């Protein structure tokens, strides 16, 4: 996984 | 059938499942493609609703085929297209602004535009959907990043509003991907990676067709009926892997293994399993049982009953009349497949309407050996010019309701489309008389960059001013798929009349393809580009090069020059012009 947008 | 939606209407109950869609119109597509959904209720962005309950698409089933409507604000509903005669696609070109669609985030590259992000998603083995942060996005770290995503269903696990971001789906189901399909079916081998799902399939064709429309399935294994363990016959395991390939292939026997084909989706049947399965009983929930004279009449009753997904027919093998058991299940598939009880089983054809129409089977009717008949080449058309008097000018192929694909060099000093006349289902030119009906060309789309036939960029479209009532005499051919670039066609056929000197009856002749390298040698003065393909060792300008592959016909080439009825003819390489054709048509 990548962290997604703030 | 009720294609339109319903301003502020909710259906009460039915709740089969709940998913998140970006819009009602797409929720309708999900409903249509789900094996049990008849109707739905979507929740729009509104004052009236908690932000959590937005983008909610609730798929429903009713036995009566409708539900009770309730006036409720922000709600859009809600019938599936199963009831419709219209064709249907899952292709959704919509880009969704200020919208973040959530799932497993797996590549996080950086991109030029929303467009190039979509292109990446479409070209990737794992991508269901994407989010792209525009230039205008706050965090400078994040602006321009294109992160790809997947889920179990293909739909997002959630949808939230987030300013300066754009979301959208893979366009594999618009025939736009350049991902190569692998058509090879590995026998006596199994695969051992993740097991994301399983159904009961009667053969490995069916198995691999189900892998194709299942969004999380990249490859599969089928344990045939002849397998050891009782608990595992007709078991279609649907697989995937982080890499996307099966890590390893075990010799392991009585099992076939293959790959998804989401990429070559149109041009192959997917939803349409017209075959019958003899001394085979499909287990599931019974819906009706009816008198029936043939197992064909059984299918037609299944197909005609919207809830029915599959059937078994019991021959009186007495008074002649069989029992037709109309059935359904949770997915679209039997819960158990049993052999040795004398039934004929198959599926609803209510599903073929989702398949691309140029994939429908061919009849059987004649081999002639040399000349054509009735409905042999339903896509081939004759192109008439009214100047100086009425004559055949070109061959063309039907590729759309409203479209012909043909050579640009055909239209040399044609001044107006109004000089043209397209005729379909024609054999003897003799058969054309003033009374004979024809299609009038609204428009000629020549490729920009076309100058000379031997320069190669030689391709034309005719938009017909009235659409084609599809018949046994008038059906389209399919465009080659971009995934199928590595395909080795071995059953290729040129059709036409003579075009100089013209033959009366439609000439048919099977011809071998010839490699570009190989052709280039025979052709001294002129360059043969990758945007051309060759063949040889009896048709017109603009005439089709038709190849049969897996009982489906493809338009591989269009006639362009050639010498002489021995040197190979040059052709326009249709595959290399697919973005283009799709561009100019939608
Ligand atoms: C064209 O029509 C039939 C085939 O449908 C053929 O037998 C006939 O000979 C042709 N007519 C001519 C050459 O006058
Ligand atoms: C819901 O309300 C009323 C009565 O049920 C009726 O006029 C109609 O069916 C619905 N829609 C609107 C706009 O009033
Ligand atoms: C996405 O990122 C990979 C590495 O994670 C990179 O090599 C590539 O440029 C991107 N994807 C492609 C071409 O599929």
């Amino acid at each position: 996984e990548f962290p997604d947008f703030p | 059938c009720v294609t339109q939606l319903l301003k502020d209407t909710c259906f009460e109950g039915g709740d089969i499942t709940t998913v998140f869609t970006p819009s009602a119109k797409y929720c309708q597509v999900v409903c249509t493609y789900h094996p049990r959904c008849l109707l739905f209720t979507f929740t729009a962005e509104s004052p009236s609703e908690d932000p959590t309950r937005w983008f909610t698409c609730v798929l429903k089933d009713s036995v009566t085929e409708t539900l009770p409507r309730v006036n409720r604000t922000a709600a859009i509903s809600g019938y599936s297209f199963k009831q419709c005669s219209h064709q249907i696609s899952a292709c959704n070109k919509d880009i969704y602004v200020d919208l973040d669609m959530k799932g497993i985030n797996y590549n996080s590259s950086v991109a030029k535009s929303a467009q190039e992000c979509q292109e990446r998603c479409t070209d990737d083995v794992h991508c269901h959907f994407f989010t792209y942060a525009t230039r205008q996005f706050p965090s400078l770290e994040h602006r321009n990043i294109c992160l790809l995503k997947h889920t179990q269903t293909g739909t997002p696990t959630r949808i939230t509003k987030l300013d300066k971001v754009v979301s959208g789906f893979s366009l594999k189901s618009c025939a736009l991907s350049n991902l190569a399909c692998i058509r090879d079916i590995f026998p006596n081998t199994v695969f051992a990676d993740s097991n994301i799902d399983s159904v009961m399939a009667p053969d490995a064709f069916v198995c691999g067709r189900i892998c194709t429309h299942h969004p999380g399935c990249l490859f599969f294994t089928f344990f045939s009926q002849e397998w050891p363990k009782e608990s595992q016959r007709n078991l279609c395991l649907l697989k995937t892997s982080e890499s996307g390939l099966p890590s390893t292939r075990i010799k392991k026997s009585k099992a076939l293994s293959g790959f998804s084909l989401q990429s070559c989706r149109h041009s192959i049947p997917v939803f349409c399993h017209s075959s019958f399965y003899h001394d085979t009983d499909f287990l599931g929930e019974e819906l009706d049982i009816v008198a029936a004279k043939s197992h064909e009449a059984c299918q037609k009753l299944c197909t005609n009953a919207v809830r029915c997904q599959f059937f078994t027919y019991t021959p009186a093998q007495n008074e002649g009349k069989g029992k037709c058991y109309l059935k359904l299940s949770s997915n679209g598939s039997p819960t158990k497949i049993l052999h040795g009880r004398g039934g004929i089983s198959g599926y609803t054809l209510r599903l073929c309407k989702m398949d691309n129409e140029c994939t429908t089977k061919i009849k059987p009717r004649i081999v002639g050996g040399t000349a054509s008949v009735r409905g042999e080449w339903p896509w081939q058309v004759t192109l008439h010019t009214t100047s100086p008097t009425q004559r055949h000018l070109c061959g063309g192929s039907i590729i759309g309701n409203q479209w012909i694909l043909t050579a640009a060099h055909c239209f040399y000093g044609v001044e107006s489309p109004k000089i043209l006349r397209v005729y379909s289902g024609i054999l003897n030119q003799s058969e054309i008389k003033e009374d004979t009906s024809f299609f009038g060309v609204q428009e000629i789309i020549i490729h920009d960059q076309y100058k000379m036939a031997e320069s190669g960029y030689d391709i034309a479209l005719l938009k017909l001013e009235t659409t084609v009532n599809y018949t046994d005499s008038q059906r389209p051919i399919c465009l080659p798929s971009k995934g199928d670039r590595n395909v080795i066609y071995t059953d290729c056929w040129v059709t036409g009349w003579g075009y100089d000197k013209i033959q009366n009856t439609l000439q048919k002749a099977k011809i071998p393809l010839v490699t570009n390298e190989e052709c280039q040698k025979r052709y001294r003065g002129h360059k043969i580009t990758h945007k051309m393909i060759c063949a040889g060792y009896k048709g017109d300008s603009g005439g089709p090069l038709s190849c049969k592959h897996n009982e489906v016909w493809h338009l591989v080439g269009i006639t362009s020059w050639g010498e002489g009825c021995e040197r190979p003819g040059v052709y326009t390489n249709v595959v290399e012009y697919v973005d283009w054709i799709l561009e100019k048509t939608q």
